């Protein structure tokens, strides 16, 4: 049985059919069409305002499509969270991914959003990353301390923090 | 049939902190009954009924289109945006952004749609008119939902709230056709199963949307009755509690409970 998890997100891969997602996910938490279009929603457990939560894109809307998108709120937990307003403030516009989390903290972060619109090649790769300090991430409720970072080609393109001290 | 009280106080016992309750007939607008009826509390989302009731009265008044697409970016995006998060690249029509709101909760779509009308001033302004002058949005998502205590930012009571409720789904406030999407979209509400749906028995209809706050807030508005067909309006509000999510949860279940029984 179970609920969507951390674990079943990190298994289910870009190029992955519908049916796999199914499978992994456990179809009782998956659902599509409706506000979803083609996409599988898969529900975690309750949290906050709504669940914890995946949600997976597929290439088109025909039964064969693969993976190009994976996105997730309140699965994936941040394994060292050390950012603080001041490295927050130090992340600019124009700086690469590798250069965002060495300032913001190896461990600070996690994938909201990753996608591939020209899948499976990486050109456009837009990613978006959920950031947290010491004691920000909750999965079961409201965040205290976190930053959105949203990346295009591996490049910063922009930056918002709620709560950070 | 009085017991659904009695519940209310075991709730603040169990609790350990203020629970607010109205019942109001929908037809004639009579209170049923009450507790704690004019002390505020926080509305968390329970105001994106207020927020879309503003958008159809728009609506209506040719000021705004359901059809209409809106275009927004990353940077838009907030915690619990499950529907917005999806379509950022194709965008959002008004139509689409409440049924977000409303049934799945979506905070971005509620700062997209507060935007359209000018703002947290905007929609207080919208109820003030109206004639509720208890009920007040100063915040955007997610900041709304910090409960501070003493706060009087973005509370409501429950007497205001149900009685503004009822105006939006019964008065000429808006048309038959606005009235229906409205009650319609709380009619499908799909985040509120562990509340007052729990207790709900077969054939009984409920148009509701719920909320979840820090400092244990946690709340509901209804519409619900018999036969298919609401009659009464519900508003179960609490603020400062210490249990977990499914013990507040169980509360307002249980007085929902109640209040069924004793119909």
């Amino acid at each position: 049985a179970g609920v969507m998890t951390g674990a079943k997100f990190t298994q289910i891969q870009f190029g992955m059919t519908r049916q796999q997602v199914l499978d992994i996910a456990g179809a009782e938490n998956c659902e599509t069409g409706g506000s979803f279009g083609d996409s599988i929603h898969c529900r975690g457990h309750a949290a906050g305002d709504y669940y914890a939560y995946a949600t997976f894109g597929f290439t088109s809307a025909a039964a064969d499509a693969k993976v190009d998108s994976k996105s997730q709120e309140k699965l994936l937990a941040p394994s060292a969270p050390t950012l603080t307003l001041a490295k927050f403030n130090q992340v600019t516009v124009g700086m690469t991914r590798a250069q965002v989390l060495a300032t913001v903290g190896q461990g600070s972060c996690t994938t909201w959003s990753e996608y591939y619109p020209a899948y499976p090649s990486t050109a456009g790769v837009t990613l978006s990353l959920s950031c947290f300090d010491v004691d920000g991430y909750s999965s079961t409720g409201f965040y205290r301390g976190s930053a959105h970072l949203a990346f295009t080609d591996g490049v910063l393109q922009g930056k918002r923090q709620w709560d950070l001290v | 049939h009085p017991e659904t009280l009695v519940k209310v106080k075991d709730a603040e016992d169990q609790l350990g902190a203020r629970v607010g309750y109205i019942e109001l007939d929908l037809n004639s607008g009579k209170i049923l009954e009450s507790f704690r009826p004019e002390e505020r509390f926080p509305m968390m989302s329970t105001f994106k009924v207020l927020l879309c009731g503003a958008v159809l009265s728009r609506i209506d008044a040719g000021q705004e289109q359901l059809g209409r697409r809106i275009h927004y970016s990353q940077n838009d995006l907030v915690e619990y945006s499950p529907v917005t998060e999806k379509h950022l690249t194709d965008g959002m029509t008004v139509r689409e952004l409440c049924s977000a709101a409303i049934t799945m909760s979506d905070n971005t779509a509620a700062n997209l749609l507060l935007t359209t009308i000018g703002g947290p001033k905007e929609l207080t302004a919208f109820l003030h008119n109206m004639g509720d002058h208890v009920t007040r949005l100063d915040r955007w998502e997610p900041e709304l939902n910090e409960a501070i205590p003493n706060d009087e930012r973005d509370t409501t009571m429950p007497v205001a709230m149900a009685t503004t409720l009822r105006k939006l789904l019964t008065g000429e406030l808006l048309t038959l056709a606005s009235r229906q999407q409205l009650i319609d979209w709380m009619e499908a509400d799909k985040v509120a199963g562990p509340l007052l749906r729990s207790a709900l028995p077969a054939g009984w209809f409920i148009a509701d949307k719920s909320g979840a706050g820090e400092r244990g807030s946690r709340g509901i508005i209804a519409a619900l009755g018999p036969d298919g067909k609401p009659s009464r309006i519900v508003v179960i509000y609490t603020t400062g509690s210490q249990a977990t999510m499914d013990e507040r949860n169980r509360q307002i279940a249980e007085i929902g409970a109640s209040l069924i029984k004793h119909w």
